[PDB]
């Protein structure tokens, strides 16, 4: 992996075009995330 | 050393995780190409991932980050989709789980929108879709996402399209 920008622990991707999109985030150390829930699902066909 | 504990649908914890999953679906600019066409999910199961060593690895780093950031870990709960979800829950996140070609460089990516993470369940751009039917919009096959505790610390803000 790359390094975090100097003086930072992560990157936040803020959307600047799509007004409905929420943020995305990047960490560069696996130790900064814990997989707390495993969710099993299907997508549903609209109607 | 991972065990998975099923949550009952009657459990408040199941219900709050399902609500975060359902309420953060959005439409995507690819018209559903990568993740499929849908407005909601059928939640089949929610399991707590329990691993003492991996948890202590997380909290150790969280304390390091918090001490570098005026006692503020800036901890979030975020979605992660990946072909390697079953490896992650057993071995923990590491460099093998990074999106090498991501727009913010080679790191491990998380989303507030569950539907964003859903685009990566079968690989980058949805890969070739589900292994059984080769369908990125498969309504039959069972998918898995992780809902993860993530330490952001001081985060670099990138404004981006
Ligand atoms: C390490 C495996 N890999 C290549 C198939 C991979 C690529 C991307 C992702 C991924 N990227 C995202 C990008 C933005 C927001 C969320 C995600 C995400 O959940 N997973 C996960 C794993
Ligand atoms: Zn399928």
């Amino acid at each position: 992996m790359a390094h975090s920008p100097p003086g930072h622990h992560s990157v936040t991707g803020r959307p600047s075009v799509n007004g409905l999109a929420l943020a995305e985030y990047v960490i560069y150390r696996g130790e900064q995330a814990y997989p707390e829930y495993l969710i099993t699902y299907q997508i549903m066909r609209p109607e | 050393g991972t065990i998975l504990i099923d949550l009952s649908p009657d459990d408040k914890e199941f219900q709050s995780v399902e609500e975060e999953m359902q309420s953060t679906v959005r439409e995507h600019r690819d018209g559903g190409h990568a993740g499929g066409i849908f407005n909601r999910y059928n939640i089949l199961k929610i399991q707590k991932v329990c691993n003492k060593k991996l948890w202590e690895r997380y909290t150790h780093r969280r304390k390091e980050v918090s001490e570098e950031n005026h006692n503020h870990a800036n901890e979030r709960m975020l979605f992660h989709g990946s072909p390697f979800v079953n490896a992650i829950i057993h071995k923990g996140f590491d460099e093998r789980h990074a999106y090498i070609g991501g727009m913010f460089g080679a790191g491990i990516y998380f989303a507030e929108n569950s539907s964003k993470s859903n685009q990566y369940v079968y690989g980058i751009g949805g890969g070739t879709g589900c292994p059984v039917h080769k369908d990125r919009s498969c309504y039959i096959c069972h998918r898995q996402l992780l809902f993860c505790r993530v330490t952001l610390g001081k985060s670099f803000l990138q404004f981006s399209a």
